[PDB]
């Protein structure tokens, strides 16, 4: 619940940009692999992923996260581990998260839901997130 | 002020549009010039004609300038910094006239989505095209 | 003029002023009597909201057909100019949301006059 999860005051704007990085593009598309305009426009490109000692963790820059409820990712059918690492103030509203992805990955699957305060629930059942470039960690940097 | 309750619906309903963008600001500009003939003042040299190329045209010129605003919505003014010079600056176009364009705007919408435009989302609309009419018709 | 003929009498009025009253808040104040408009759904599931609907989707009716209603906005209830052509204006979407394709753009322009007349009357 990203909802529940930027309640943490001490996420409120907390450091996460010290670390060896690199800007990977992508694309958002729905199961006919048409642009998933309500990602698009929600979710940041290019991606700042970050590279540690045994998996590149890829972090998302999502706006409106007071609306964004769930929001899953899994790797080849499989539930990565996601964290909030940062969260912007009302105004903003810019929510960090970050998952690790294992080496040659390109592809990860996005199964996300948003609602307004407590009103309708928006089911997005499928979202697939195709990398312009397999994300390669690299412990040297 | 646009909620984040605002910033979703506007997402959501300009998502619903998708492809059908340049389409949609193509009739609005349509809407606005047959209904709105004062309107036709800053476009002397542009062919008005009905379906005309150069109006269908700048439709997808003006539903590009929306959806890098909806993209950008958390930082408007910076989004567009180049466009609001245009029309502020150099053309001087009077905020009446983005009044008349928001209103036909809201109703192609309200035409082609009849089951996303709900009363909220209407209201969440209108308060962001005025948002970015006043972005637009203001001298940075 | 086809375009009137098939407008539903009984929801369409209700539908115009429960939008004016969620999309411009400030519009509430003057209807403090009809009690909830706190939630968008409970200003459109107002009984209230849906039966002064009907008598002001009469009074287009009566308008579009063809002065009293003047004297009642600008002196007794003193409501601004300007808010008649929002409902002017909402009235429109409405029309535009149901009808959907059939809404011609040739037929908007007629109607905006239709609305901006009626402005202009009540003024
Ligand atoms: C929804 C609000 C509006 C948006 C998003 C918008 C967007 C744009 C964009 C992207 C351009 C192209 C700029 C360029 O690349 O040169 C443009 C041009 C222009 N716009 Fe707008 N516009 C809006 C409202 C208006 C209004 C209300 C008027 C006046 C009635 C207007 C008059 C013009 C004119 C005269 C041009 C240049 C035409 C030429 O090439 O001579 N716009 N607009
Ligand atoms: C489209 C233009 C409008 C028309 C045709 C219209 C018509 C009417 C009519 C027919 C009545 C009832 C008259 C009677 O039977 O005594 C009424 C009442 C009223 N109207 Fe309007 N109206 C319009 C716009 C507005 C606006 C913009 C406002 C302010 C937001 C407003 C506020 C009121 C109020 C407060 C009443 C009294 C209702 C009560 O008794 O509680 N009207 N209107």
């Amino acid at each position: 619940s990203l909802k529940d999860a930027i309640k943490d005051p001490a996420l409120e704007n907390k450091e996460h940009d010290i670390g060896p990085r690199e800007q990977v593009n992508f694309q958002l598309l729905d199961k006919n692999n048409e642009t998933q305009y309500y990602h698009f426009f929600s979710i940041k490109d290019p991606a700042d992923v970050y590279y540690t000692k045994k998996k590149a963790e890829v972090e998302l820059d999502i706006n409106t996260a007071s609306t964004w409820k769930k929001f899953e990712v899994y790797e080849n059918n499989q539930k990565l581990p996601v964290r909030l690492v940062s969260y912007s103030p009302v105004p903003e509203d810019h929510a960090y998260i970050r998952f690790p992805v294992s080496d040659g990955t390109q592809e990860l699957k996005i199964v996300s839901s948003t609602q307004i305060d407590d009103g309708e629930e928006t089911n997005y059942d499928y979202t697939k997130l195709v990398f312009a470039k397999p994300i390669y960690n690299d412990p040297s940097l | 002020v646009l909620s984040p309750a605002d910033k979703t619906n506007v997402k959501a309903a300009w998502g619903k549009v998708g492809a059908h963008a340049g389409e949609y600001g193509a009739e609005a500009l349509e809407r606005m010039f047959l209904s709105f003939p004062t309107t036709k003042t800053y476009f002397p040299h542009f062919d008005l004609s009905h379906g005309s190329a150069q109006v269908k045209g700048h439709g997808k010129k003006v539903a590009d300038a929306l959806t890098n605003a909806v993209a950008h919505v958390d930082d408007m003014p910076n989004a567009l910094s180049a466009l609001s010079d245009l029309h502020a600056h150099k053309l001087r176009v009077d905020p009446v006239n983005f009044k008349l364009l928001s209103h036909c705007l809201l109703v192609t919408l309200a035409a082609h989505l009849p089951a996303e435009f709900t009363p909220a989302v209407h209201a969440s609309l209108d308060k962001f095209l005025a948002s970015v009419s006043t972005v637009l018709t203001s001298k940075y | 003029t086809a375009l009137w003929g098939k407008v539903n009498v009984d929801e369409v009025g209700g539908e115009a002023l429960g939008r004016l009253l969620v999309v411009y808040p400030w519009t509430q104040r003057f209807f403090e009597s009809f009690g909830d408009l706190s939630t968008p759904d409970a200003v459109m599931g107002n009984p209230k909201v849906k039966a002064h609907g009907k008598k002001v989707l009469g009074a287009f009716s009566d308008g579009l057909a063809h002065a009293t209603l003047s004297e009642l906005h600008c002196d007794k209830l003193h409501v601004d100019p300007e808010n008649f052509r929002l409902l002017g204006n909402v009235l429109v979407c409405v029309l535009a949301h149901h009808f959907g394709k059939e809404f011609t753009p040739p037929v908007q322009a007629a109607y905006q006059k239709v609305v901006a007349g009626v402005a202009n009357a009540l003024a």
